[PDB]
């Protein structure tokens, strides 16, 4: 519950800022921006292609994306690279949904991403020290 | 769907090994 | 799809035989019996206690059990010990549901177990050679 | 619920290491 709310907060705020323009949580958002933005840049062409293959017709259509994320981890491997890649693809998708409909919300998207992440990887996240661990892994000097 | 999943998983694992 | 149907078959048949009395698939069932029965025996007291904590009021009530299984793997670790333990606990639960209602079916239970297993661990199962890998891991001489 | 999950996970990991 604690980890859910904290994750929802961070992911939601990132997707909101991405769809528009706006402790660890501050650090986590600052890290999510740097890494997530880079992911989206390096892989823009690929991301657009994937967006073409999937559907997502509106704000509420997330079931498609959920299956994609669940399939990402189905090989039994977990790491921060994968978690942040999926969030960044979520941000990319949030941008797309806002373009087609300027008064759609990211809130359902962010909850679906959070849901998968937290429900499927709760103990791993806890062992990795949650968002503090996220910040430390991507830390640069 | 599953199989854009596997090819997010090329880009994530090979981001994971950038860090 | 192939792995889903094959897994559904094996898990369903095991739970059916457990709730009542009746290639790799034959070997897998033969292995599932030996290991699954032993799990249930060694841990009968513990299994009964867990059954007390959960609810499962009938055949269709599986959402509770699904969350338990998903939480089992949330630490990011996968192995056959866990997969077969969950199936055995599923068999134990199938026995319980049949006792309270002699004309209830295991079919929804087996599908929920299969669903979690296959959807969340598809690539891992494939890499472990599916049910052939299951048979080999528990092989005794 | 989650937390019978963790204590299935004592018995499974310590079945996994029987084999």
């Amino acid at each position: 519950d604690d980890l859910y709310r904290q994750s929802l907060e961070i992911i939601s705020r990132y997707l909101r800022e991405q769809a528009t323009g706006s402790a660890a949580g501050r650090r986590a958002l600052e890290t999510l921006r740097r890494v997530g933005d880079g992911v989206q840049r390096n892989h823009e062409t690929a991301f657009q292609g994937m967006l073409r293959k999937l559907d997502i017709k509106n704000e509420d259509d997330v079931k498609s994306l959920s299956r994609v994320m669940i399939h990402v981890f189905s090989d039994g491997v977990t790491n921060w690279g994968r978690i942040v890649t999926l969030i960044s693809f979520g941000a990319f998708v949030a941008k797309h949904l806002k373009t087609i409909n300027q008064e759609s919300c990211i809130e359902p998207l962010a909850e679906s991403i959070t849901d998968v992440l937290v429900r499927t990887k709760r103990d791993w996240l806890v062992k990795q020290r949650g968002w503090d661990g996220f910040v430390e892994f991507f830390h640069v000097e | 769907a599953e199989e854009i999943g596997a090819x997010l998983r090329r880009m994530a694992d090979d981001l994971n090994a950038q860090y």
